[PDB]
């Protein structure tokens, strides 16, 4: 993350409403994706911070 | 596959899905286009905004309960207040614009209801006092907020009374404007394409509003048993083929 | 090609030498405008002055220094100079930044060369032969904790070995996020009201950490690293006028309070030669 | 507080009107998205420029 | 002869041969012809 | 009889004539194009407001005193609030824009005194704190204001000494900007045609400014025996191209 | 390549943008299937990211 | 220029230039036009 270049924000919120039938009850759930066009592009390989270590592993 | 029921309307940096439609109106079957020449008085060059003008503006939502009368919202006074759409209407002496409106509302298979949705061409409004009185113009220009045909008498606003339109004719006949229903048992949104119709190839945005748009419940809302008793409407509306022309200070009116 | 043509007596109504300079332009005046000339050729191409030229030869642009030392006890092994960081630079020694500052926005491959010496100054029995490794470390990379850290692993980030006393050389594409680099940047990175001035992320060219591979020997070593940059494939757009006052801090323009009268004063008057 | 299946469940309320469901930044690199496929990937890279697809399913 | 694959790592240049100072020296909208008055 | 010296510019729905020109100076030898779409890199179709925002803005007027020592404005900024211009300024995401820049200064055949109008591509300011304080955002957006560099220094602002154009280079040698001089004796405006430069190709309006217009005085102001010691400069400026991208919610920007 | 096509309004019983994700597919959308684009080169090739040179270190 | 005999000892590949993320973004048996209605 970096602030020159940063990407915005996206928000949701109820146009309408949810409304549910009779006999039901309480919160139902969206699942949500991510995945990139085909646009794309990646440069400039590095090291990811997502992964260290202390010491080497062994058998 | 593709339904009557199903539509998506993207326009500009903005876009629409229905899965529930029924069908669309366009206006006396014309739809919305730029001045042409041979129709044009003012010699000014216009300016045509284009995207940043012509995509889905979002009233703040209302709320139909089994007391409602009804909503009005002017054109394009509902927008005064969009984004750049407002800021060039209020900065150019003359504009011109068509809309695509969308209302949406939508229940369960256990609701039952059904609002007018129609656009009314110069839709000039009467005085709830009788005789001769005016309506006054922060009366006829409440902005997105609309008028609320249910809210009081108040002194110089227009009358709200729904079997008669606010001016003199009955409920029934609103049907012979182009306008769409939404029963929530079939539908649950309406759309109506509306060209620029006036008698003059431009005219001021401010002084003058071309077209009222107006829900109306008919059918009371009906909730299954023990729902809440309402819905939320929301309307949300794009200018389309917008132009400005005659540029200078910038207009302030009244209130 | 003619330097001067030959160019006789004149006595005209078209006088090329006066113009108005109110307009912005340098009229393109020569010797045989106003004088008789003989013909005389260039024998010269202006090939030293091409912008390629100017900007392409290693200059020096970064001098730090590592230390190989038993790190048994040493709660901060970058405070020890254990190993060492440097986010890459072109305008902390100034020679090669008041070259660059000329043009507005420049785009270039470089070419570094790291020479590495070693210095033992207090009493050793040898010199040992020590190997530097230097890490290419992009901006979101793990950074180096201690000298020997995973990080060093450099599985995904280049990394050059080398022996102290000899020189390392590579070369890196042009890494601007833009289309060239902007020295001079009139802007922030947001609108906020205390974001620094002038000092952007699009003049970034990475950084670069150090480090001995070798273990500790029984005295101490400084090794001492000069990195060299040298332009390749330049680019360079919009001119400026060349820097008159001394430099303050990397990327600001800044110029120091109390500076000196950077004109020469006359011993003399106008009128003096 | 500890990761767990209900961090991938956005919920929604019935009869809210007017409010928010989520909002996020969009720093691909950090924070929801880097856990993520895209988000672990983007990882190994320092710049990335290109459209992202964001999409919802209802359940 | 290349050695190398990527052209970052190729040597220096070679020179621009371009040179055309006017973008610089007479950036004026009306053409002026030395020798015409400046201003007319 | 069309002499250098007397001229036209049309912009918009204004017009500009001056009977005592010299030339005009376009940067870098090119004038502002829209941009194309081999350079292009955002989806976004952009929108081209065209004759509401290219139009021509007076700033207004300073006063050149035997005491001056020069003036800076920023652009876009000092345009920040000039008609629908600075709406889509605030309002959308990114912009791109080219200008012609009139400076204006008549005095009489007895006068004296020459100013320097030049454009500098990326200005960016030195602190007069030294080693490396920075520069404050407001104290770089003076606005229509622009900044006096006769005016005394601040905490947070740029150094003001002209002989070192607020950046550590001589006043000398400001001559390799495109720039003209207004000399009383010759001169009484001064025009310069900006074309958009920049190593991206659009950018923020607002965190960055692409050029700063300076005018300075270099050979003082003498006026004829007896008369008011001041004369007052005008500047007027219009954008040129104009396309703005990436609409939404309008920014917020310090103080 | 382009990168991006020019688009613009729609107003179709055609809709790109709904799809069910319960299929297992993810449906190729693009910018220009929802706002109005403009054309655009790629200007890359994704050299970099080819397994040979992920893993050629 | 190959100093070496045996295929092992030559230097990296060079570019797939393959790419169809279509195995892994749509393995679906009866095809999805984009568009079209996803269940019918």
């Amino acid at each position: 993350p970096d602030t020159y270049t940063s990407a915005g924000f996206l928000s949701c919120w109820y146009q309408t409403s949810l409304i549910l039938p009779p006999e039901t009850t309480g919160q139902v759930y969206l699942l949500s994706f991510i995945s990139a066009c085909p646009d794309f592009k990646l440069r400039l390989m590095k090291d990811t911070q997502t992964i260290s270590q202390t010491v080497a592993l062994t058998e | 596959g593709y339904s009557d029921r199903v539509q998506q309307i993207t326009l500009g940096n903005s876009t629409i899905t229905t899965q529930e439609a029924a069908n669309a109106v366009v206006c006396y079957a014309e739809w919305p286009e730029y001045l042409p020449d041979v129709d044009a008085s003012d010699v000014n060059k216009t300016s045509k905004p284009d995207t940043s003008v012509c995509r889905f503006y979002t009233l703040d939502s209302k709320t139909w309960t089994t007391g409602s009368k009804g909503w009005c919202w002017k054109l394009p006074d509902a927008l005064k207040d969009m984004g750049v759409f407002g800021q060039n209407m209020f900065f150019h002496s003359l504009g011109r614009s068509g809309y695509t409106v969308h209302v949406q509302c939508n229940a369960t298979k256990f609701h039952s209801g059904c609002l007018l949705v129609v656009v009314i061409p110069e839709h000039q409004l009467a005085s709830h006092e009788g005789g001769n009185v005016s309506v006054k113009y922060t009366f006829t220009h409440p902005g997105e907020r609309g008028i609320d045909l249910s809210s009081a008498n108040e002194v110089g606003g227009p009358v709200k009374d729904v079997l008669y339109n606010m001016n003199g004719t009955l409920l029934g006949n609103l049907l012979i404007f182009p306008h769409q229903f939404i029963n929530l048992r079939t539908n649950n949104t309406a759309t109506i394409v509306i060209p620029y119709i006036n008698s003059v190839p431009i005219d001021s945005m401010t002084r003058h509003n071309n077209v009222s748009l107006m829900v109306i419940p008919i059918a009371p809302l009906t909730v299954p048993t023990g729902a809440t008793p309402s819905l939320p409407i929301t309307v949300t509306i794009a200018p389309m083929c917008t132009e400005f022309s005659g540029i200078r200070s910038k207009s302030i009116v009244p209130q | 090609t003619v330097a001067s043509i030959s160019s006789g007596p004149k006595h005209t109504q078209k006088v090329p030498i006066l113009t108005a300079n109110e307009t912005g332009a340098t009229m393109p005046v020569l010797p045989s405008d106003s004088i008789e000339t003989r013909t005389t050729y260039m024998h010269f191409n202006g090939s030293e002055t091409d912008v390629e030229c100017f900007l392409g030869r290693a200059a020096c642009v970064h001098v730090t220094e590592i230390q190989n030392k038993d790190a048994t006890g040493i709660d901060n092994h970058r405070e020890a100079k254990l190993f060492n960081d440097w986010k890459i630079n072109l305008s902390s020694l100034v020679q090669l930044r008041k070259k660059l500052e000329l043009f507005t926005y420049v785009r270039f491959d470089s070419e570094y060369t790291i020479l590495a010496t070693a210095s033992q100054p207090d009493s050793a029995n040898y010199s040992s032969n020590l190997v530097v490794q230097a890490m290419y470390v992009p901006p979101g990379a793990p950074n180096p904790k201690e000298w020997d850290d995973y990080t060093w692993q450099s599985a995904s980030n280049p990394s050059v070995f080398f022996k102290v006393g000899d020189t390392s050389r590579f070369s890196v594409p042009y890494v601007g996020l833009a289309s060239a680099y902007n020295y001079f940047y009139d802007g922030y990175s947001h609108d906020d009201a205390e974001t620094q001035y002038g000092i952007t992320v699009l003049n970034h060219m990475g950084s670069m950490a150090f480090r001995i591979v070798n273990e500790h020997d029984e005295h101490k070593t400084l090794v001492k690293i000069r990195v060299y940059h040298r332009a390749k494939h330049v680019e360079a757009w919009i001119p400026r006028a060349p820097r008159a006052l001394p430099y303050t801090s990397i990327g600001r323009t800044n110029y120091p309070k109390n500076t000196e009268p950077v004109i020469k004063k006359r011993k003399g008057d106008i009128k003096s030669y | 507080t500890k990761d767990e299946v209900n961090s991938y469940l956005i919920p929604l309320n019935a009869n809210r009107q007017n409010e928010q469901v989520f909002g996020t930044n969009l720093f691909i690199g950090d924070g929801v998205f880097k856990t993520t496929l895209l988000g672990e990937i983007v990882q190994y890279y320092t710049h990335w420029s290109g459209s992202l697809r964001f999409s919802l399913m209802y359940t | 002869i290349n050695y190398y694959k990527d052209a970052a790592s190729t040597s220096s240049a070679g020179q621009s041969l371009s040179m055309d100072p006017s973008k610089f020296t007479e950036p004026v909208k009306d053409l002026m012809l030395k020798g015409a008055p400046a201003l007319n």
